[PDB]
C-alpha cells in the first residue's frame, strides 16, 4: 500500500514509525525534518589557495 | 508493499587526545585580511582528552529553524453596520505586517516553499443597552482572489459566486479550518530584497512592492442576520515547509517603520557599560 | 462504518504540528529549480563565520566606529590593564548583537568551544608581545598579570602574521548553559595584559589599536527553539 | 606566495603584496547552459570586447573618512563596449572581478574592509518617504557614507555605523569580503559569479551588487610622511551574454 | 496486494540550434486559403540556442479545466408563512441560470461527465419588534423528483414519504452535504446547442429546452415550528469529473439575456485606439 | 472504537478538492459511448488555430468588417507608417477577443512564442514588399524604417504564395509574464513599413487591403486558472 | 486490498501516493487529473494533402 | 470519505488510558543517558530491605 | 506496514494485539507497560565478601 517505514528519533548514551501518503499533490505532504547536512566551507574558507592551518598564511 | 526509508543522525565532531609540543607548526598564527576563519580547535592550543561527543545539531537546520506556525494578519468585520465596507475585510497578502516572522525570513535573500495555512476566526456580541437574543451559530465564508479577478463591492455583489475562486465555508464550534499551498511565483525563488525600480528609467516604485503581485483574501459572515450587533476576528497563520534559501544576511538591527519599505531610524551598536575592563564581583561572603 | 472513539487533543491546533493538509492548487505546475550560489542549509553554518566585536562600548561611543577599537600605546604602561569581559556569549552587551550571539539568541540551550581572533593594526615598524588569559568561574577576576597567568592562557608576538587565535575550550559540568545565564551556568572571563610592551622608532605614531572577531568551532550546537526579545511593534502595520 | 598576475582581454593587474583571492561561495562565473534557459533567441557573446578590466575614479582617504560604496551594473554603464551592449540590449547576464589598490609606506598604519552585498536594499532619510535614483548612485562617482545622522529629501540616512540598510556594520563580515591591513598587504581581490532569482535580467532597472569600503581604524601617521593616500578600484566583467536587440534605449 | 501505475507527464518541445542559411527553402511562406494552419518555430526564421524546456501543459487539460465547484442555483424558503407555497423551494435542473459556468460550458458542443452536488445552507431571523426566542436546531429535507414523478402541494403533502426518490436529510452545523451523480441522459452525450423544433412539422419549441428533461428539486423545512418567521437560503454547486467534450465552439462575446434562448444585443468587435498606429511612450525622464 | 483525533480542515467546503463521494443512484447502467469526431483532449489545442485579429480598431468601425482590413495604396508613401501595436496577448484591446486571448483571459501566466501571418488581398497584378519588425522593450517605440531596421524582422516579397509569417520568439527574464501585464513583464512591439512600395498597372484598384491572423506556437503554456472578466450579470436567469 | 500506487506532481530542475476505492459505483471515484495527452493535427491540419512546410504551399 | 461510526466513550478523558499524542515539540534532542549507580526496577525490591519496627508504641 | 503484534496480558491455570507508530518523535509513543525486570541483590545484598546463608555470618 505504498507505506513508508523510518526510524524515529531517540537519544544515546519499536523505534520506527509508518507513513501513508493521502492526496495526489506533493505539496500537500507533511514537513521534511530528519534530513542534516552541512556544507559550512561554502561561508568560512572561500578562498582560491587552500590554507593547510599549520603552515602560517602569508610567506 | 512496505519500504524501509534509512535516517542518517549527522552528530559534532569529537576531540582527540592531546600532548605537550615544541616544533615550528603555529597552527594559532593566522591573517584575517585573506577573508579566511581559522578552523582550529582546543586540541591545537591546549592539552585535552578525549571526548566522544554525541550531541546533534538537528534543531538548527533550516526546516527545524522556520516550520512553525506565525501570525501575519488580523482583521475586523461586523454582520450589521451603516457603511456597508465595515460589513467584510480584505487584504492584500504578504508577510511583512507582523515583525517576528518578517525578521526571521529576512535573515536569507532568496527563499523558497511551500505554504501550510490557517484560519482562527472569533465572534463577539457589541457593547449595548440592549442585550439577549437566540442567534443561530454563524458562518463564514474566506475567498481568496488571484490578480486580476473581480473585486466583492458589497457583502451580497455576484462576485461570491466563487466560480473558479477557491474559496472556504466554515461554522463556529469546529477545529480551525487549513490548506496548502504550493510554490507560486513567476520567477525561480521568492525575493525579500530587491535593489531595483518598476520603471526601465529608474523611477517609479522601488524595491519590494514591484515583485510580490500575489491577490488578495476577502471573508464574509454568510448569515445575513444580526438583529443586534456582532464583532468578528479573523487571524492568518502561515507555515512554510519544503523549504529552501539562499545568501545569508546579517540580522535586522533597527526597528520596522512600515510594510513597504527598509526604511529605519539609527540606532546604536549595543549598550554601554562603566569601562572597558569592567566586570562585576559575584564571589562575596 | 468502522467503530473509532476520539482521543484528547482532538480539534485542537498546535502551532508546532505536522499533518497532511488538502491542496487548494490541484495539479499546479511550479516553476523549475534553478541552481543559485550561496544556499544554506543549518545556522550553525552562519555563527562559524567571524564577526567584530564592540569591546568598548562605553559611554559616547554607541554610535561610532571608535566602538570597535581597543586602544595600545608606547612607554611604561605594564601595571594598566588592557581588557577584560565575561563569557555570556548570548546575554552581555559585549556579544548579543554579533552574529553568533543573534543566533543564539533564537534558542535556549547552548553547548561548545568558541573562538577569539585579535589583530594587530599598527605601523609595520611597531613590536610588542601580550598575554592574553581565560579563566574558569569560581573565583573574583584577576586584578593583575601574575593572577591572570594562572589560568589557560596564550603569548602572542606581532610579527608578520598579524592574528593570533585565543580558543575558549568548553569546561562546564552541565552537558548545556542557558543562553540567559544566572550565577549555576556561570562561565568565567577573558582579560589581556602587557607582556613586555610597545617599541617604535622616531617618526612612527605611538598609538595603535585591536581588533576582535568572535566566532564558533565546530563542536557547537544549540537547542530549544524560543522567539527572540529584539523586536517589537506596538500595532500592525510595522 | 605574494605575487599575483590576473590577464584578461588586453589588460593585465601584477601585484607584489597581495593576501589571496575570494571566491564568492566557491562558485565561479559561467555562461547559462540550456536546461535553465527560459529566452529563446541566440545570445551575443563578445568575448574579449567586453570581458577587460575598467578603471574607475580615485578617491582620497582621509583622517576622518567614514567610506564609500558604489552600485553594480551602473558604474560601467559608459565604459566602451560593454556599456555600448548594455544600452541595445534588454537582457544581460555577467561576472565579475574586483580589484582595489592602496598603498602606503612602513610608517603609515590603517585598516579598510572592502565587501561586496548582493541585493543591497537602502532606506530614506526621511522615514515616511522614498529615494531618488540620484542618491544611490552616481555612475563611476562614489557616494559618500556620514559619520552622523543625515536630514534632506529623497537621500539615503547614511550614518556608517547602520550602513544604509538598518544593520550592524561589524556583521558585513557574512558576505565576501577581504581587509586591506596597511601593514601586511596592498590590494583586495574579489571574484563574483552571476547572484539572481531569474537567469537574466535588465542591466539598467536592477542594481545586483553594491561595493562598499569602510575604513575601520582610521589613517594615522607622524612627522613629515606622505599625506595623500588614494584608493583605486578596477572591475572586469566576465562570461557576458546578451539577448534581446532593439533600439538603443535613453535615460 | 499492490499495483504500481506509471505517470507520464508531458512537457513541451525544445528549441534546437540554429544557424545561419541561403538556400530554396521557404518555411515562412504559406498559403491560408487552404485552411491549413502554419507549423513554423522561431528556429525556421532567426538564429536561436539550444534550450531544455521544462514546462508543463498540466493546467490546461479539460478535466483539470472543468472540475471545480460552481454556483448554479440559489433559492429562499420560509418556516412560518400565509402563502403555503412560500415555505419551501423548488426548480428545475440545469446549468443555464449563472453566466459563469454556463460560458465555461458552451465552449464545446456536446459534454459527458459524471457530477459531483453539494449544497450549502444558510438560515436567519427574520426582521421584527419582538425578538428573541429558544429553538432547537433547524433541520431541512431536500429530495429530487425524476421526471413523472408526483409533486408535492404543500409541506404536509404525502409525497415527502420518499419511499422511491432520493433525499437528503441534514442538519444545521454540520458540514455541507453531498452526492455524485452518474451521466444520465437518453444520448450519447449532452448536447448544449440544437438546432432544431420539438415538432415534426418545424415549429413549436425552438432550441435547448427540447432536450434537457432532467426533473426537479423540492427543499423544506422539517421542523414545522417558529413562532417567530425565520428564513432560509440554499445554493447548489455542480462539479463535472470524468469528462469528454466534443466540437469546440468560439466563445460568447454578447452578455446573456435569458435561461431559455441564445438571443443577445448586437456587441462591438472590441474597444477603440486613437489611430491604427498609436502606441503608447513609457520611456521618459 | 479505533483511536482517532480530527486535524485543522475538518468540515469545510473546499472548492477545488478531490475527495469520493457516495452515489445517490446505485447501480445506474449508463449509455454506451459513440465515437464523435472532433474530440478536444487540451485547451492548448485551440490556442493553435489561427484567428483574425481586429487591428484597425478607431472610432466608427467597431461595429463593421472594416475593423479587420489594414488598408495600403499605391504611391510613394514611404514615411507613412502601416500599422504598430503592443504585445499583450490577453490585455491589449487589438488581441483580448480572439481564440488565443479569450483563452489566456482564463488564466494568470502565460509562456511561449507567437505566431503572427500576413495575407495580402490584392489584384493578381500588384506587386510590392513589406517590412515587419518586432522590438523587444526597453526603448520607445521605433518611429521611422530606419530604427525598426534594427530589430528582429522579415521582408515580405508579394507573390504566387499569398501569406507571410513573423515569428515572435520568446525573449524574456523571466520563465512567465502575467496575462495583466505591467510595466515589469512588458514584451515589446510590433510595426510594419513600406520596403519599396505598391505598383500597378492601368485598369486595376490603387488601394488594398491586408489582413492578419494570431496562433500560438509549439512551446506555449499557461497557468494559474481564474474568473474572466469579461462575462457578468445584475441577477438570476440570465 | 486493492491498493494503487502512482507517482505524485513534483517539479523539475516518498514523491508516490496510495489510493482506495470504497464505493460499489466508479461515478463514486476521485477526478481524473493526471492524464495529458494532446492531438492538434485534428484542428490545424486538417487537409487532404500532406503539406510539408519548407515546401512552397502551392504549385 | 470511509464511513466509520462512533462507540460509547468517545471524547471521554479516563486516567490510566494510554494513546498516542502529538509532541509540542518536533525534533526536539535530548541529553544522552548517563550511568548512574542504583536504578530501581520494581518496588518490590524496595519491600526486600529491612527496616526498624517500633513495637514499644505507647503512650510518652 | 511497520506493524508490531504482541500477546496480551491473560491469567493462568486471539490473545496478540496490533500497534502502529503514527508520529515522528518516539515521544509521542505510548507507555512500555509490558517490561518485568529486576535486580534486588542491589539493595539487599550489597557485600563485598558473598554470604553464603548456610555458613555462620562471622567468624
Ligand atoms: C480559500 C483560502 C485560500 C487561502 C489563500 C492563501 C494564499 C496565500 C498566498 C500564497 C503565497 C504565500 C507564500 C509566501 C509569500 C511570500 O513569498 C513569503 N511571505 C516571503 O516572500
Ligand atoms: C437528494 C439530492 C439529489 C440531488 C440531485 C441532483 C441531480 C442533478 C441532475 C443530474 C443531471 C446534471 C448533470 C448536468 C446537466 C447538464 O447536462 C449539464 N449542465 C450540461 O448540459
Amino acid at each position: 500500500m505504498g507505506a513508508q517505514v523510518s526510524t524515529q528519533k531517540t537519544g544515546a548514551h519499536i523505534i520506527h514509525y509508518t507513513n501513508i501518503n493521502y492526496y495526489k499533490d506533493a505539496a500537500s505532504n507533511s514537513a521534511n525534518r530528519q534530513d542534516f547536512s552541512q556544507d559550512p566551507g561554502k561561508f568560512t574558507e572561500p578562498v582560491k589557495d587552500i590554507m593547510v592551518k599549520s603552515l602560517p598564511a602569508l610567506n | 508493499v512496505v519500504e524501509a526509508v534509512e535516517n542518517a543522525v549527522a552528530r559534532v565532531a569529537d576531540t582527540i587526545s592531546s600532548g605537550p609540543s615544541n616544533s615550528q607548526a603555529v597552527p594559532a598564527l593566522t591573517a584575517v585580511e585573506t577573508g579566511h576563519t581559522s578552523q582550529v580547535t582546543p586540541s591545537d592550543t591546549i592539552q585535552t582528552r578525549h571526548v566522544r561527543n554525541y550531541h546533534s545539531r538537528s534543531e538548527s537546520s533550516i526546516e527545524n529553524f522556520l516550520c512553525r506556525s506565525a501570525c501575519v494578519y488580523m482583521g475586523e468585520y461586523h454582520t450589521t453596520n451603516t457603511d456597508t465596507s465595515k460589513l467584510f475585510a480584505s487584504w492584500t497578502i504578504n508577510a511583512r505586517r507582523m515583525v517576528q516572522m518578517r525578521r526571521k525570513l529576512e535573515l536569507f535573500t532568496y527563499v523558497r516553499f511551500d505554504m501550510e495555512v490557517t484560519f482562527v476566526i472569533t465572534s463577539k456580541q457589541d457593547q449595548g443597552t440592549q442585550l439577549g437574543q437566540d442567534m443561530p451559530p454563524l458562518t463564514h465564508q474566506i475567498m481568496y482572489i488571484p490578480p486580476g479577478g473581480p473585486i466583492p463591492k458589497s457583502v451580497t455583489d455576484y462576485t461570491w459566486q466563487t466560480s473558479t475562486n477557491p474559496s472556504i465555508f466554515w461554522t463556529e464550534g469546529n477545529a480551525p479550518p487549513r490548506m496548502s499551498i504550493p510554490f507560486i511565483s513567476i520567477g525561480n525563488a521568492y525575493s525579500n530584497f530587491y535593489d531595483g525600480w518598476s520603471h526601465f528609467s529608474q523611477n517609479g516604485v522601488y524595491g519590494y512592492n514591484t515583485l510580490n503581485h500575489m491577490g488578495q483574501i476577502y471573508v464574509r459572515h454568510v448569515n445575513g442576520s444580526s438583529p443586534l450587533p456582532m464583532t468578528s476576528t479573523v487571524r492568518m497563520y502561515f507555515k512554510p515547509k519544503h523549504v529552501k534559501v539562499w545568501v545569508p544576511r546579517p540580522p535586522r538591527l533597527c526597528q520596522y517603520k512600515n510594510a513597504s519599505t527598509v526604511n529605519f531610524t539609527p540606532t546604536n551598536i549595543t549598550e554601554k557599560r562603566q569601562s572597558i575592563n569592567y566586570i562585576p564581583e559575584t564571589v562575596k561572603p | 462504518g468502522l467503530p473509532v472513539m476520539n482521543t484528547p487533543g482532538s480539534n485542537q491546533f498546535l502551532t508546532s504540528d505536522d499533518f497532511q493538509s488538502p491542496s487548494a492548487m490541484p495539479q499546479f505546475d511550479v516553476t523549475p529549480e534553478l541552481n543559485i550560489p550561496g544556499e544554506v542549509q543549518n545556522l550553525m553554518e552562519i555563527a562559524e563565520v567571524d564577526s567584530v566585536v564592540p569591546v568598548n562600548n562605553v559611554e559616547g561611543k554607541l554610535d561610532t566606529m571608535e566602538i570597535y577599537r581597543i586602544p595600545v600605546q608606547s612607554g611604561n604602561h605594564q601595571s594598566s590593564q588592557v581588557f577584560g569581559f565575561q563569557v555570556q556569549p548570548g546575554l552581555d552587551n559585549v556579544f548579543k548583537h554579533t552574529l553568533l550571539g543573534e543566533i543564539l539568541n533564537y534558542y535556549a540551550h547552548w553547548s561548545g568551544s568558541i573562538k577569539l581572533t585579535f589583530v594587530f593594526c599598527g605601523s609595520a615598524m611597531a613590536t610588542g608581545k601580550f598575554l592574553l588569559a581565560y579563566a574558569p568561574p569560581g573565583a573574583n577576576a584577576p586584578k593583575s598579570r601574575k593572577d591572570a597567568m594562572l589560568g589557560t592562557h596564550i603569548i602572542w608576538d606581532v610579527g608578520l602574521q598579524s592574528s593570533c587565535v585565543l580558543c575558549i575550550p568548553w569546561i562546564s559540568q552541565t552537558h548545556y548553559r542557558l543562553v540567559q545565564q544566572d550565577e549555576y551556568t556561570s562561565a568565567g572571563n577573558v582579560t589581556c595584559w602587557y607582556q613586555t610592551g610597545i617599541v617604535v622608532p622616531a617618526g612612527t605614531p605611538t598609538s595603535c589599536s585591536i581588533m576582535c572577531f568572535v566566532s564558533a568551532c565546530n563542536d557547537f550546537s544549540v537547542r530549544l527553539l524560543k522567539d527572540t526579545p529584539f523586536i517589537e511593534q506596538s500595532a500592525l502595520l510595522q | 606566495d605574494r605575487v599575483r598576475s590576473i590577464t584578461l582581454g588586453n589588460s593585465t593587474i601584477t601585484t607584489q603584496e597581495s593576501a589571496n583571492v575570494v571566491v564568492a561561495y566557491g562558485r565561479w562565473p559561467e555562461y547559462l547552459k540550456d536546461n535553465e534557459a527560459t529566452a529563446e533567441d541566440q545570445p551575443t557573446q563578445p568575448d574579449v570586447a567586453t570581458c577587460r578590466f575598467y578603471t574607475l575614479e580615485s578617491v582620497t582617504w582621509e583622517r576622518d573618512s567614514p567610506g564609500w560604496w558604489w552600485k553594480f551594473p551602473d558604474a560601467l554603464k559608459d565604459m566602451g563596449l560593454f556599456g555600448q551592449n548594455m544600452y541595445y540590449h534588454y537582457l544581460g547576464r555577467a561576472g565579475y572581478t574586483i580589484h582595489v589598490q592602496c598603498n602606503a609606506s612602513k610608517f603609515h598604519q590603517g585598516c579598510l574592509m572592502v565587501v561586496c552585498v548582493p541585493e543591497a536594499e537602502m532606506g530614506c532619510s526621511q522615514v515616511d518617504g522614498t529615494v531618488n535614483e540620484h542618491s544611490l548612485s552616481e555612475g563611476e562617482t562614489a557616494k559618500k557614507f556620514a559619520s552622523t545622522s543625515t536630514n534632506g529629501t529623497n537621500t539615503v540616512q547614511s550614518i556608517v555605523t547602520n550602513a544604509g540598510m538598518g544593520v550592524g556594520v561589524g556583521n558585513l563580515t557574512i558576505f565576501p569580503h577581504q581587509w586591506i591591513n596597511l601593514r601586511t598587504n596592498n590590494c583586495a581581490t574579489i571574484v563574483m559569479p552571476y547572484i539572481n532569482n531569474v537567469p537574466m535580467d535588465n542591466m539598467f532597472r536592477h542594481h545586483n551588487f553594491t561595493l562598499m569600503i569602510i575604513p575601520f581604524v582610521p589613517l594615522d601617521y607622524s612627522s613629515d610622511s606622505s599625506t595623500y593616500v588614494p584608493i583605486t578600484v578596477t572591475v572586469a566583467p566576465m562570461c557576458a551574454e546578451y539577448n534581446g536587440l532593439r533600439l538603443a534605449t535613453s535615460l
